[PDB]
């Protein structure tokens, strides 16, 4: 069990945990995070009381070193920063749970939702979607745009997501242009997984980060990454049987974890409509298929 | 965009488009079998593009053998037209090549945005116009030519005859129109104001009769009055 150690906490602020989240006063007497399990990347996260705009966080993994926050008066942010001092931070981290001024991350014994939503979710892969490379931690905000949007400002602070277009020379052959536009399982198969992801694990952990970022800060190009990586599936009339158990379970767990409040924003009327009753795969995701339908019948 | 009522001398500027209209690209007779079902038997057809501002036709006919051992023909039919205005754009020198392409009808967007990514410069837009071009095949020498055809063949017209000798593209256009929506309304009636007269001809080389600029003024007034009678006798006013 880990611990992000705070060194206080000057303004007010609503923070995340993963999935969880609680509000801190104005120089509460506040340090940190603690029990924070091992084994996972995490997300911590900020909604500032006096400005519910711009919620930000940083992706991270505590088997890459020790982070903590600090409140930065003249950036007017909470930022996640690395000490290298190792007794140090034992030290002081060992002094706030003396004192038991930290929350506990409050993980439930039979809960799997975080290991779920993360599962092919790896900080290596992070890191190339979100370039800093001087930090082992990922800095994302509810502004940053997509390399596809940008295409469609400043790209060191991009969302690197791998470009999909279904209009577009990559996704089509020459000669085979409408059974390639109609059954997208060339460039699902051949394009996309053979020759940019390399394997499915590394598709559904970009997949899994776009929906994460899209509803722990509502990204908007993160959400548009997130269902036309499960439109590509759907379009695909030859997808790996593993793969389309895989996706139903990811998408099972992503529909059941999102703030109910927030599925009218958060889901894409057409492409749900689309995936669960006129793809190839419309009889193929029965776990999400129920759950939306229990959910979220207005949607469809 | 789209192209409307706003917009419409766009089509007769120095820009080269084409209007591209598929509904007569599958075509069929329906019919019992001997055991009483239905079936379809297949005729030919004809992708009508034109360039509205010279009269330009491109008429590529589509025989039946394109559908042979295929399925799903009506969602094939806007591919197939795609597939052959792409082919069409890339035999045409760069300078030759549209600006856009207007399609008749927005089922064609996609299958033609796909056959041109090649031409990202080339847009390819919608229309609110509710063009007529669906009767071309009320043209007795263009439906010859598609009848005829014992294999794939492409056939060039200028719709226009020689109007644009004596009158603007957005006249002879505006022409066209009445005379296409005119016979698209009521063929006959139409026809035989078109034909009445056994002293003006239709020249070899012409789709329409020799008509003077006095006799096109009364034809086209017969034409409006058609489509107001049929308007009539249709909606009983
Ligand atoms: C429909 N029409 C006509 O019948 C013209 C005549 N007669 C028209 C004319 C200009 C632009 C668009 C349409």
């Amino acid at each position: 069990m880990n611990t992000v150690p705070f060194t206080s906490a000057p303004i007010e602020v609503t923070i995340g945990i993963d999935q969880y989240s609680f509000n801190v006063k104005e120089n509460q007497p506040f340090h940190g995070i603690k029990d924070i399990p091992i084994g996972h990347v995490h997300v911590i996260h900020f909604q500032h009381a006096d400005n519910s705009s711009m919620r930000y966080g940083y992706w991270f993994d505590c088997r890459m070193g020790n982070f903590y926050i600090q409140y930065d008066p003249k950036d007017g942010l909470y930022k996640m920063m690395e000490e290298r001092d190792g007794a140090k931070f034992e030290n002081i981290v060992h002094n706030f749970k003396e004192r038991q001024m930290m929350v506990s991350y409050p993980k439930i014994d039979e809960d799997d939702t975080w290991y779920n939503l993360t599962e092919f979710v790896q900080m290596d892969k992070i890191r190339k979607i979100v370039r800093k490379d001087e930090n082992q931690f990922s800095y994302v905000d509810s502004s940053m745009t997509t390399v596809q949007e940008n295409e469609l400002s400043d790209p060191a602070h991009s969302l690197n997501y791998t470009v999909i277009n279904f209009k577009s020379r990559e996704a089509i052959r020459p000669g085979h242009e409408m059974e390639d536009f109609l059954d997208k399982s060339y460039y699902l198969n051949t394009v996309m997984l053979q020759g940019i992801f390399k394997n499915s694990s590394n598709y559904f952990g970009e997949l899994q980060f776009a929906f994460l970022n899209a509803m722990f800060f509502g990204n908007y190009g993160s959400s548009l990454q997130w269902h036309a990586m499960i439109e590509l599936i759907c379009s695909s009339a030859t997808v790996p049987k593993h793969m389309l158990d895989k996706l139903d379970e990811i998408l099972y767990y992503q529909i059941k974890t999102l703030p109910e409040q927030y599925s009218d924003i958060l889901l894409n009327e057409r492409v749900w409509n689309i995936c669960l009753y006129s793809s190839f795969q419309k009889n193929s995701l029965h776990n999400t298929e129920k759950i939306m339908e229990n959910k979220y019948p207005e949607l469809l | 965009g789209a192209m409307n009522s706003s917009n419409y001398a766009e089509l007769f500027n120095n820009d080269i488009k084409l209007f591209v209209d598929d509904t007569n690209v599958y075509r069929v007779t329906v019919h019992k079998t001997f055991e009483g079902n239905v079936a379809t038997k297949a005729i030919n057809g004809c992708i009508f593009t034109l360039n509205p501002k010279t009269g330009h036709l491109f008429l590529k006919i589509i025989h039946t053998s394109v559908w042979a051992g295929q399925k799903r023909l009506s969602q094939l039919a806007k591919w197939k037209t795609a597939e052959e205005v792409s082919a069409l754009v890339r035999s045409l020198p760069k300078e030759e090549q549209p600006k856009q392409i207007i399609v008749t009808r927005k089922a064609m967007l996609d299958p033609l945005e796909v056959h041109m990514l090649d031409f990202p410069n080339i847009a390819i837009r919608p229309t609110e116009l509710r063009l007529p071009f669906s009767a071309a095949m009320s043209i007795d020498k263009l439906s010859d030519v598609v009848m005829k055809a014992t294999e794939p063949q492409m056939v060039l017209f200028n719709i226009y005859d020689d109007w644009l000798d004596r009158i603007s593209s957005y006249t002879a256009f505006s022409r066209l129109t009445l005379l296409l929506r005119a016979l698209k309304t009521n063929e006959e009636s139409a026809k035989m104001i078109l034909l009445s007269d056994p002293t003006i001809t239709i020249k070899s080389y012409h789709l329409w009769p020799s008509f003077t600029d006095e006799q096109w003024i009364t034809i086209e007034s017969q034409m409006r009055d058609l489509i107001l009678t049929e308007y009539g006798r249709k909606y009983n006013v």
